[PDB]
């Protein structure tokens, strides 16, 4: 009797759930550098100019 | 002429966790036959052993 019968008349399947989920992340991340340049020079150089005038 | 070194370290820890739950209900009309006499099988073994039998 009541209203429940309709129910089982049509079969009816009731479906639920629930997914906790919970989640932790550590990451340290350390990092070294080292350079070192060296560098060398060296220039030469050479002029001549010669001026010859009249007047 | 120039030179360089590197180093690094990475290290990460993790963690997870997931609960999930449900719960199904599936409605048959021959759930409903079979619950009719589950109460009343109850007093057939009363019947049997314990009364009398005879008028």
């Amino acid at each position: 009797y009541g209203s429940d019968m309709y129910k089982y008349i049509e079969q009816v399947t009731d479906t639920q759930s629930q997914d906790l989920g919970k989640a932790i992340e550590n990451a340290i991340e350390q990092g070294q550098t080292k350079d070192r340049q060296q560098d060398k020079g060296h220039e030469e150089y050479k002029d001549y100019e010669d001026t010859i005038t009249k007047s | 002429l120039r030179n360089g070194e590197s180093d690094t370290k990475r290290n990460t820890q993790s963690q997870n966790e997931m609960n999930r739950t449900g719960l199904t209900k599936q409605y048959l009309i021959d759930n409903l036959q079979k619950l009719y006499s589950m109460r009343d099988t109850i007093f057939k073994t009363y019947d049997k052993e314990c009364f009398l039998h005879i008028w």
